[PDB]
RNA sequence: GAUAAGGGAAGUCGGCAAAAUAGAUCCGUAACUUCGGGAUAAGGAUUGGCUCUAAGGAUCGG
RNA sequence: CCCGUCGCUACUACCGAUUGAAUGGCUUAGUGAGGCCUCCGGAUUGGUUUAGGGAACCGA
RNA sequence: UAUCUGGUUGAUCCUGCCAGUAGUCAUAUGCUUGUCUCAAAGAUUAAGCCAUGCAUGUCUAAGUAUAAGCAAUUUAUACAGUGAAACUGCGAAUGGCUCAUUAAAUCAGUUAUCGUUUAUUUGAUAGUAUACUUGGAUAACCGUGGUAAUUCUAGAGCUAAUACAUGCUUAAAAUCCCGACUGUUUGGAAGGGAUGUAUUUAUUAGAUAAAAAUUUGAUGAUUCAUAAUAACUUUUCGAAUCGCAUGGCCUUGUGCUGGCGAUGGUUCAUUCAAAUUUCUGCCCUAUCAACUUUCGAUGGUAGGAUAGUGGCCUACCAUGGUUUCAACGGGUAACGGGGAAUAAGGGUUCGAUUCCGGAGAGGGAGCCUGAGAAACGGCUACC
């Protein structure tokens, strides 16, 4: 109507943000940035309701506002930017890094990582084609433009960016048999190996993966992250549960033993 | 009251539609246009003032208009106006040319003076190097970018020619 | 204002369709330029998304290209004198697209030296649009077809 | 029937034939495979009519959905109305009624179709009014 | 035999007498009806001059 | 037990001269504000800027 | 809780309705009202009319400061701290309200953009064949004012920019065209022009079924991306900007160099969006059966217009398009949907209203600015 919408009720957030009913009116309307709205965690979302290091939005202004929060290397002063699948969050000051991985049931999971993994990521290869003078690149997950890739690149396949120079280390063919991540549908958080891809041209098409227990599900190719060579090897640290799903039998009993 | 507006041939008021740089409006939005009821330019028995400005100086003195001046509020702030203003070269330093009007708060009197503008020093030519210095790391961060994956597509295409050699 | 929208006309049935909106800016229409041959004059519009279009009032020379020799020049035209949609813009010389006019002859006779005093022609360029009367050589077939239209 | 019955000339926009040449005189012709398993009418390949909106000489691309349906008209140039027949459930009867609905679709002088032929349509950008879909395949009926 | 400011039948037994309309093309056309009509109903638009354009044919030649 | 004219009272709807009346929507025709585009126009106002009195000629 | 009971008869069994009974995120109203938590509320009738006040403004070390503002003499006699007023930038197109219109319209699920525009955010991306750094306006300001009246402004005197209008600074090659002379078996050449990026044409790459007589990307699909050639252009822009630190080399110079940042900028990608778009699905009415096509109705060709597709409009040409499987018309005390009430199951009724989509700001219409409005806490005009 007339131009973009700037707010967010609350009720109309994504759900995977778990924000309460009753604690306001609005929610946070991400910033446009490297993820899409729907895929993504703000940052006031996650330094005040998922650490809980501040107690509201004065606080995550302030906390933003002493240089203190950077993601992928780079120090952000918005409150609310789009942080989203695969991005390294440090906080140098409390020395902590953070990973933004799906965990099997579905939400972000509060993963820490050692600097040392903090210092790369992974972004899957959306796109190939030729820019300005005739220079190939590579458009991955989050909205990267790599020039002069490996001539061996193509659409599917991942790359793991080294995040300080912005180059590509290494790559990961798309291929049967690599470990994968779903980002999308009701298997979100669930990781496997690609046992058959079933295609369909004109249409959409659809991955087979297996899961570690060997539970077999069906997704489309454009819900699936190759994160790893092959099973039992990923290239990033998993969230704690590995992406193994449980019936919720099976969840039930762990939590009763757990807990006594 | 209402003021007259060149160009309108009339001697009696019309209403116009006025906006941004016409005389006689001032739009209070941007791209703003009001309608207003402006008098002509040709002078009349209807109008209630009438400016003039003085050409040629007559014979006897006004009273308060014709002996007595009032100096200019602000002198030259940029510098090559104060350099046009009274023979500066462009090798000279305006520095110590600024007029300075002196303040009198009570028992001390300061001077305040403009910040010249367009005024080149070593911050500015500092900038300027900065600039260029930069598109030259630039260019060659890209031309060296460029020659390395050169040699990345040759040694793939000569692994290529032996692969088919091999097949 | 001119608009393009749908809604101001009948569906394929016949039903006489009410009136849901007013009309939206994101639909406008402006008028046709009407290019004519004289002094080189321009009207910039401001279109949407801080885009430019250069209506061509009247134009007098344009660059066209010979097919051929695939050689361009920028060279006079006298008028336009057939147009597949409208006889009154051949008969009050009305440059527009798939128009055919006459061109002078003097940089295409210098070239070929160097490599009626009259050349056909066919506006390709939109006027309306860009403000460049820009076209090509009829050669061959289109010729034939052209030439037996335009003699009878 | 000829190709050049227009005011105008007709031909493939930027498709050159160069009267320079040699003495191989054939008229060069572009073509494409819509792709999605539709095979190209030799009449397109071969043939020398001109048409914009043709799947296969024109510069229209397939994209979005195909249609089937029985050809119900034929007197329009260029252009046929199908008929598609469907059931509707009607869940508080727990039973159906038969409905349709008829679709406008293009054809290019590469197909031949009759009233009563089954063709298929795939959906391509508004080409008129209501014209939105255009013949991809024809199975006789 | 003509014309007439403003009003427009107040004149007169009575709109008597005069006025107004008027050709052609196109649009539109009510009640009622014996279905044939009413109908030129009512009510509107256009019309000059000049310069062009298009359509409509005949006889010969296979 | 029961039907109906007729007479009285009350209420409801129908037909009905009045070319009845009022309100709202759509529309033919006539008149037509205003904006926009175009065509010239050129109050005044800077000099491509040149001139021993200054004559110009370019733009907005 | 898948329930029934009273009323026609002298008495009976039925059909059948009237009446009883309970709920209502269902409203009003009467009587009555002690406590805790939670919480609707000028929708219904009048999208009827509005006094008054408020609801949209905004500065960081980092655009422009001679306030004749405050403060102190201090690393500072160009300014330097703080900071009104103004110019500039951005926002004001979000939010909030309402449900009049609207019945294939909106909307829902599902599709498309190889049919387009996109401020901003985030990545990439530009050496292109006076320089120690260009101009002249204007505000605030001073002082002359006119009107009863308004967020009215006019003369006169100043002065600034990331405002306005202009402009150089630079690699190394290499390539192309014209081409005096020259070699003279077809070569060499002096001298002239052109190279980045945008615009608009025309023409070429852009390949890819397996043996005998050197390159070439993506797609299901393209005239795609991209490159090249010949030209074109009231010639796009390739930083005349701003803050903090002040470092390094000595051939003792205001010498040459340079660190972190502000803002800006072309194109591509991304994101926030927008606009069209495929399929299927809407309540009552036949005392609505034919409707659409003068003056666009269905389609074809060409054009114009648009950000773009498209009868969206124009010219020419065909006679098409929908319909008893209900078209078209009329009604709606009709915004659609997520949902609500009651309910054994199937259903019936409701949905103005906390969320999504749409539309509107008394009724129409027309527009400026801007990436975005046919905006109304923007303008112009009529009623």
């Amino acid at each position: 109507a007339r131009g973009p919408k700037k707010h967010l009720k609350r009720l109309a957030a994504p759900s995977h943000w778990m924000l309460d009913k009753l604690s306001g009116t609005y929610a946070p309307r991400p910033s446009a940035g490297p993820h899409k709205l729907r895929e993504s965690l703000p940052l006031v979302v996650f330094l005040r309701n998922r650490l809980k290091y501040a107690l509201n939005g004065r606080e995550v202004k302030a906390i933003m506002m002493q240089q203190h929060v950077q993601v992928d290397g780079k120090v952000r002063t918005d409150t609310t930017y789009p942080a989203g699948f695969m991005d390294v969050i440090t906080l140098e000051a409390t020395n902590e890094h953070f990973r933004l991985v799906y965990d099997v049931k579905g939400k972000f999971a509060v993963h820490r990582i050692s600097a040392e993994e903090a210092a790369y990521k992974l972004g899957k290869v959306k796109k190939v084609q030729l820019g300005k003078k005739g220079v190939p690149y590579v458009v991955t997950h989050d909205g990267r433009t790599i020039r002069y890739p490996d001539p061996l690149i193509r659409a599917n396949d991942t790359v793991k960016i080294d995040l300080a120079t912005g180059k590509i280390d290494d790559f990961i063919k798309f291929d049967t048999g690599r470990l994968v991540m779903v980002t999308g549908g009701r298997n979100l958080g669930r990781v496997g190996v690609i046992v058959h891809r079933e295609k369909h041209e004109g249409g959409f098409d659809l991955v087979h993966i297996k899961d570690a227990l060997e539970n077999t599900f069906v997704t489309r190719l454009s819900n699936v992250f190759v994160i790893g060579t092959e099973a039992g090897k990923p290239w990033v640290s998993l969230p704690k549960g590995k992406g193994i799903k449980l019936s919720i039998s099976e969840e039930r009993d762990r939590r009763r033993a757990q807990q006594g | 009251g209402f003021p007259m507006k060149q160009g309108v041939m009339h001697p009696t008021r019309v209403r116009l539609l006025l906006s941004k740089g016409h005389s006689c409006y001032r739009p209070r939005r941007t791209g703003e246009r009001k309608r207003k009821s402006v008098r002509g330019c040709i002078v009349a028995q209807d109008l209630s003032v009438l400016a003039l400005s003085i050409v040629k100086q007559g014979d006897n003195e006004i009273e308060g208009l014709t002996d007595t001046t009032v100096p200019k509020r602000l002198g030259p702030k940029r510098a090559n106006h104060i350099r046009k203003f009274f023979g500066l070269t462009k090798e000279d330093d305006v520095r110590d040319f600024v007029v300075r009007r002196e303040v009198t708060k009570g028992d001390k009197t300061y001077t305040k003076a403009p910040k010249i503008q367009r005024l080149v020093t070593p911050q500015t030519l500092q900038r300027k190097r900065a600039l260029k210095a930069k598109k030259v790391k630039n260019a060659q961060q890209q031309r060296d970018a460029a020659a390395e994956y050169a040699q990345l597509l040759a040694k793939r295409l000569h692994e290529r020619k032996e692969e088919r050699a091999e097949i | 204002g001119i608009s393009r929208d749908s809604r101001h006309k009948r569906s394929a049935t016949g039903a006489k369709r009410a009136q849901f909106r007013k009309k939206r800016k994101f639909e406008l229409g402006r008028q046709p330029a009407n290019t004519k041959i004289g002094p080189k004059r321009i009207h910039s519009v401001r279109t949407r998304g801080g885009n430019q279009k250069f209506r061509a009032l009247r134009v007098e020379t344009g660059n066209f290209s010979w097919g051929s020799e695939g050689v361009s020049r920028k060279t006079r035209i006298a008028g336009v004198v057939y147009h597949p949609s409208n006889n009154e813009l051949v008969r009050t010389n009305t440059l527009t697209k798939s128009a055919v006019v006459q061109i002078d002859a003097t940089p295409f006779r210098q070239w070929y030296e160097n490599h009626s005093g009259r050349l056909y022609a066919v506006i390709s360029s939109r006027p309306g649009q860009s403000g460049r009367c820009d076209g090509y050589i009829l050669e061959g077939e289109e010729l034939a077809f052209y030439l037996r239209r335009l003699t009878a | 029937l000829t190709v050049q019955s227009e005011r105008a000339f007709q031909k493939q926009p930027h498709i050159f034939t160069n009267p320079k040449a040699k003495a191989n005189k054939k008229t060069k012709r572009w073509y494409k495979d819509v792709g999605l398993g539709f095979k190209t009418p030799k009449a397109a390949i071969e043939g020398s009519y001109i048409d914009k909106k043709c799947p296969f000489a024109g510069t229209v691309s397939i994209r979005g959905k195909i249609l089937t349906g029985t050809v119900v008209s034929t007197k329009m140039h260029r252009t046929i109305i199908i008929r598609r027949d469907y059931l509707h459930y009607v869940p508080k009867y727990n039973r159906y009624e038969k409905r349709h609905k008829n679709v406008a679709a293009h054809v290019s002088p590469a197909f031949r179709v009759e009233e009563g032929d089954v063709v298929t349509v795939g959906q391509c950008r508004p080409i008129s009014k209501t014209v939105r879909f255009n013949v991809l395949k024809v199975s006789a009926g």
